[PDB]
């Protein structure tokens, strides 16, 4: 858990009277199957599990979308952010943009059950399955459409 | 009376709005009695962005730097008025004009007022 | 100690320190500081003896740390021991030695690597050059917090002589700063200015002036954040900060502390490396009384002659603006300059080198601060890995914005690794650079005068004073924001 | 006093903190301090998980204060014919406060805050409650 700093110093900052809001609307369309991992501790039969809503719709969560936005912004600027949790807000160019961004959590109309994939690992010496290396995976199909809304 | 020692004035000066992390030309020398270029100059001096200095001819015949200020908006009959954006460049060019009169940096201009 | 056998406390404590382990990762070093704090909190007179011996041992063994990575990881945790020894010690000169031993310990090692690369190049020891490149690469990785797969290599040090304070020339004054965090946190003043006048009899040569730095640090942080977000709308906060300098350090404008019209050498500490101390504002500005010069640390003091080469160069990549005064000087101008041209000029040891380009200080990692050259940025990392560099005694004028700025963060050790600092680590004679954004017209008109009148110390002061008379007529914050950023770094012969 | 009924409608799934014993609801518990921006669980009786969720009025108050800072920034401090001072966010007995502000405060004037013994306080200081006694009281949701 992030620990806030109680010796942090106080600052007043102007930012100015000029302030605009931009709204972007669209769709995010699955061109491949996809996997947002989330395990139910009470469901043991399946090893790797997909995130669903309580009524079994597929969910594109806000947390993942923000994480991917921050990752791609650091890819654009080509400079990683090193800041730790806690203390005064980070002033790097990515954090300043992310502090203006808002994104909707989204879900699908499609609600059919996921696929189950077999997966295994091969021992390279013998050419046969390694000890213990049999497992299975839930996968969400391609073609699902999610609403997308971003604001800055 | 035409401006003495005209050899030393610049041909043109070009002032430009500065930049960091919009041009105006002048012919380098003006002669004036106590109109486009005059209004252009008046615009810059009202903007407040040119340093300047003056010479005055003392009774012994030599030009001396005047103790005076060109406030916005004596017996003497002619003035040499030197202007530059750079304070230190002005202090150099005023020396050059003192030597010329009693026997320039690129952004310096001269005005001869009569 | 619990048995009040104080002579045996002295004996065992001395025996423990004398046999201390080399590695600062060892838990011994935590226990020693806890022991000294226990003695101090019980108000035992033993605490001052033990603290000074502990500092001397710690100082002895910092010398054996092999690279900046281990230096940042493990030695950085021993700062509190220097605070304690600084409080134990009563002699002002010895206080100054304790203070100075904490400063610019990473820059010293970068300087020694730059020296090593010279010898490798002239002897074509290629495999040593690769080792030198690996250490800088791993240091760059460590400042990004990355995991290091291989143990970084170790380098023995240069001939680190202890510089006598007497080597300051007779007409100067030196001000040494120290910010004692422990004393500050306990509610004391915590800020100290140690002032050396070499013209007085030896018993009167040192003064120790102390001040409270909490509010000055707050106003610094406030200006810094407003600068990052606005930026030139921060001019009023700059004026506020410069007035706060004089509020915190009223002794700067007293002749019995700093005698009349003698030049001053600053040796800052902590966030004081970031401030324009030359612009402290009583209206009266400090630069009207004294000319100023900066060093990161006193053990870096090394006067050498200016370069003999009858050649100078101006490199420009700045096409928005016409530098009419610089481009009509006697120095030839090449534009638009690429990093290859900069690398070419840097191995000719020019008398004067001018660079006119945009610049940008990084927000996270110092090594990513850069100059904006034609088709590619040149970073501090690039400068510190140029194979062939010859700048001993050169004079360097950086027209770039933020060329003397560092990230808005506090690193684990005292350090100022700006672009100007990078050039100083290559043994440049003196560097002129900007603490924040610089105006192109002011750059033109200042550097033209400096190039014409080749005495930077006096000529920068004359330029600053000549601009101040236009400040007084209206006290415009925007004009002060344009005069203030320039400062000189280094101390030539 | 006059009462203003309010309701909050969520458009997304909201987050909720894990319930903790009263010996652990203090500044030295990282888990409790991290959860202070979420909803809460209330147990009807401490030895049973049976309960229901709720939101503190303090959290809504903090969000409203941030919103008021932004609005006053856009109006250059004007609200009707009145003008707001910078507010006051400075407490001498720090250890009273479970949380301390880490972000910077938005600025719209150089003027100092209202005196602590004044009779008349600007609207922002009324909203801060600076004018057992409340002027604007936020209940739980
Ligand atoms: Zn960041
Ligand atoms: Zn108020």
């Amino acid at each position: 858990h992030g620990k806030p700093d109680r010796l942090e110093k106080s600052r007043s900052v102007s930012i100015g009277s000029v302030l605009k809001e931009t709204v972007v609307c669209g769709e995010l369309v699955a061109k491949t199957p996809f996997f947002f991992g989330a395990i139910d501790e009470d469901a043991k039969q399946t090893a790797l599990q997909v995130l669903l809503t309580p009524d079994n719709k597929y969910r594109l969560p806000r947390s993942a979308v923000r994480g991917i936005l921050r990752r791609d912004l650091q890819t654009y600027f080509d400079s990683p952010c090193n800041a730790e949790l806690g203390g005064r807000p980070c002033m790097c160019k990515t954090c300043r943009i992310m502090r203006g961004i808002t994104v909707m959590d989204a879900r699908s109309e499609y609600n059919a059950p996921p696929e189950i994939r077999h997966r295994t690992r091969i021992n390279p010496f013998t050419g046969t399955v390694a000890e213990g290396a049999l497992f299975n995976m839930e996968v969400a199909p391609e073609g699902i459409v999610f609403p997308f809304q971003l604001r800055y | 009376i035409p401006f003495p020692v005209p050899d030393i004035a610049n041909d043109e000066v070009e002032y430009q709005k500065a930049v960091g992390g919009s041009k105006v030309k002048f012919p380098g020398l003006l002669e004036i009695q106590g109109a486009a270029n005059h209004r252009k100059l008046f615009s810059i001096l009202k903007a407040g962005k040119l340093n300047s200095a003056f010479f005055i001819q003392s009774d012994d015949g030599e030009w001396v730097e005047s103790e005076s200020k060109p406030t916005m908006e004596s017996h003497h009959s002619s003035f040499v008025w030197i202007l530059d954006t750079g304070s230190m460049q002005l202090r150099q060019s005023v020396k050059c004009v003192k030597d010329a009169l009693n026997k320039l940096k690129p952004k310096t201009m001269i005005v001869w007022v009569t | 100690f619990h048995l009040n056998q104080l002579n045996d406390v002295r004996i065992y404590g001395e025996s423990a320190i004398d046999n201390a382990p080399g590695a600062f990762a060892d838990p011994f070093w935590d226990e020693l500081v806890e022991f000294i704090r226990m003695l101090r909190n019980k108000k035992s007179e033993l605490w001052k003896e033990i603290a000074i011996k502990a500092w001397d041992k710690c100082r002895e063994k910092e010398m054996k740390v092999g690279n900046n990575i281990y230096l940042s990881w493990y030695w950085a945790r021993q700062r509190e021991l220097y605070d304690l020894a600084f409080m134990a010690q009563d002699g002002i000169e010895k206080k100054t030695r304790i203070a100075d031993s904490l400063k610019s310990r990473t820059t010293l090692r970068i300087q020694e690597l730059n020296e090593l690369r010279k010898d490798a190049h002239r002897k074509q020891n290629r495999r040593l050059e690769d080792k030198l490149d690996r250490i800088i690469e791993q240091e760059n990785e460590a400042r990004d917090g990355a995991y290091l797969r291989r143990n970084p290599p170790c380098f023995t040090g240069g001939k680190r002589e202890e510089i006598p304070f007497a080597r300051l020339p007779q007409n100067w004054i030196a001000v040494h700063f120290y910010l004692n965090e422990l004393e500050s946190h306990e509610g004391g003043k915590g800020g100290h200015a140690l002032i050396y006048d070499p013209q007085k009899a030896e018993k009167d040569q040192w003064q120790d002036k102390s001040f409270d730095y909490k509010e000055l640090h707050r106003k610094f942080l406030e200006w810094q954040e407003n600068y990052i977000l606005n930026e030139e709308g921060s001019a009023d906060f700059l004026v506020t900060l410069c007035r706060e300098i004089e509020k915190a350090m009223p002794f700067l404008f007293k002749s019995e502390v700093i005698p009349e019209d003698r030049p001053v050498l600053w040796i800052p500490h902590g966030f004081l490396h970031r401030l324009p101390l030359h612009a402290a504002m009583k209206i009266e500005i400090f630069w009207e009384r004294h000319a100023s010069r900066y060093l990161p640390a006193w053990h870096l003091f090394d006067p050498a002659p200016y370069s003999r080469e009858e050649s100078s160069t101006l490199l420009k990549n700045f096409e928005e603006y016409d530098f009419q005064n610089l481009e009509n000087g006697e120095i030839e101008v090449y534009a638009p300059s690429s990093p290859k041209k900069v690398k070419e000029a840097i191995r000719e040891n020019p008398a004067i080198l001018l660079l006119l380009c945009h610049g940008e200080a990084d927000m996270t990692n110092p090594f990513r601060s850069c100059l904006k050259l034609k088709n590619k940025d040149m970073t501090i990392f690039d400068l510190l890995t140029v194979e062939d560099v010859r700048l001993s005694g050169s004079r360097i004028l950086l027209g770039a914005c933020e060329s003397d700025m560092v990230p808005p963060l506090e690193f684990s050790v005292d350090e100022h690794l700006s672009v100007s600092g990078a050039f100083l680590s290559h043994k440049a004679g003196e560097i002129v650079a900007g603490l924040w954004t610089v105006d192109s017209e002011k750059v033109d008109e200042c550097y033209s005068y400096l190039v014409e009148e080749k005495d930077f110390l006096r000529n920068l002061q004359e330029w600053q004073m000549a601009e101040t008379e236009n400040f007084r007529s209206e006290n415009d914050s925007s004009l002060f924001y344009k005069i203030a950023p320039f400062r000189i770094i280094g101390f030539p012969a | 006093t006059t009462t203003m009924k309010i309701s909050i409608e969520f458009l997304e799934p909201f987050r909720m903190t894990k319930w903790q014993e009263s010996t652990r609801r203090n500044k030295n518990n990282k888990e409790f301090v991290r959860g202070q921006a979420f909803a809460r669980w209330h147990r009807n009786k401490k030895d049973n998980t049976k309960g229901r969720p709720y939101i503190t009025g303090t959290l809504l108050r903090s969000a409203v204060i941030r919103s008021a800072e932004n609005l006053l920034t856009l109006s250059d401090g004007k609200i009707s014919e009145k003008t707001c001072c910078p507010g006051k966010f400075d407490t001498e007995d720090k250890d009273r406060l479970l949380q301390l502000r880490q972000r910077s405060t938005l600025r719209w004037t150089d003027k100092n805050p209202c005196p602590d013994n004044a009779e008349t306080y600007c609207p922002f200081c009324e909203l801060l409650g600076r004018s057992w006694r409340f002027r604007i009281h936020f209940g739980n949701l």
